């Protein structure tokens, strides 16, 4: 869950 | 008047920077400007807001400040003020001559069209907050420091480090207090109408997540990035 968001994120 | 000490210079040069090198066709968003023309309109809509909130992540990791918080809080942080900030960019974009704002720096919208697309009385937000702000003369350094501020809210629910980003929020406010006192706008009481302007934009991001909330029409047809930023 958040689990793109948190590819985007950590890059 | 205060105006920006050296270290303060030095933020608002990373934060401007941050800002420029994110915001879509940045003061070439005009000439390159298409107009547009119901689960149709919304189809069109939700095709394009993929790129908008690609570009607040950006934005947020080009800040130091941000890349320095643990990943719990930067997703956090990120769902809270990415329509705000989408807001803000949009409406710094409002033409009083075709009544538009500008989406991803080359689409015309119209406030019907907005409505159309399911934003419901959040539009009509968004363009009163364009009109009052044509009266700013907002540069890229007060909208970028607009958007540090949304970013940095320590009220976010569920953040670890609140402290911290409460801190981060007080540095930009200051440096941005004392950008305006450098700026004299001629406008009356500039400071405080600006902090109003944040509340109308948290008011933007609060309605945004309600009205979301409000709109189980399948969720697969929303995009991705869009169901999770809410
Ligand atoms: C203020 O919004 C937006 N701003 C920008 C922007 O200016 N980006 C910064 C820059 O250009 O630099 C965009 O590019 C956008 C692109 C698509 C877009 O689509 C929609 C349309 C309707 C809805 C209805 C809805 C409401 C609540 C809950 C569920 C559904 C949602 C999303 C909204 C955008």
């Amino acid at each position: 869950e958040n689990a793109l968001l948190r590819y985007l994120l950590d890059k | 008047k205060p105006e920006p000490t050296d270290e303060e210079w030095e933020l608002i040069k990373t934060v401007t920077e941050a800002h420029v090198a994110t915001n879509a066709q940045g003061s070439h968003w005009k000439q390159k400007r298409k107009f547009l023309p119901d689960l149709e309109a919304f189809s069109h809509f939700t095709k394009i807001i993929t790129p908008a909130i690609t570009r607040v992540v950006d934005f947020a990791k080009k800040l130091p400040m941000f890349c320095e918080l643990p990943c719990e809080d930067q997703i956090i942080l990120l769902k809270g003020c990415c329509m705000e900030i989408m807001s803000l960019r949009a409406a710094v974009r409002y033409d009083p001559e075709s009544e538009t704002l500008t989406l991803n720096g080359e689409m015309a919208v119209t406030r019907g069209q907005l409505k159309n697309g399911g934003l419901g009385v959040v539009s009509d937000a968004i363009f009163d907050l364009g009109m009052s702000l044509s009266s700013f003369n907002l540069d890229d350094t007060e909208v970028a420091l607009l958007q540090a501020v949304l970013l940095m809210s320590s009220d976010r629910p569920g953040l670890a480090c609140v402290e911290r980003i409460e801190k981060y929020q007080d540095s930009f406010l200051l440096a941005f207090e004392h950008y305006i006192n450098y700026r004299k706008h001629h406008v009356t009481h500039f400071w405080p109408k600006l902090l109003m302007k944040v509340t109308d934009l948290r008011m933007i991001g609060a309605c945004h997540a309600s009205r979301f909330l409000h709109m189980k029409c399948p969720t697969e047809l929303f995009p991705p990035l869009f169901l999770e930023v809410f």
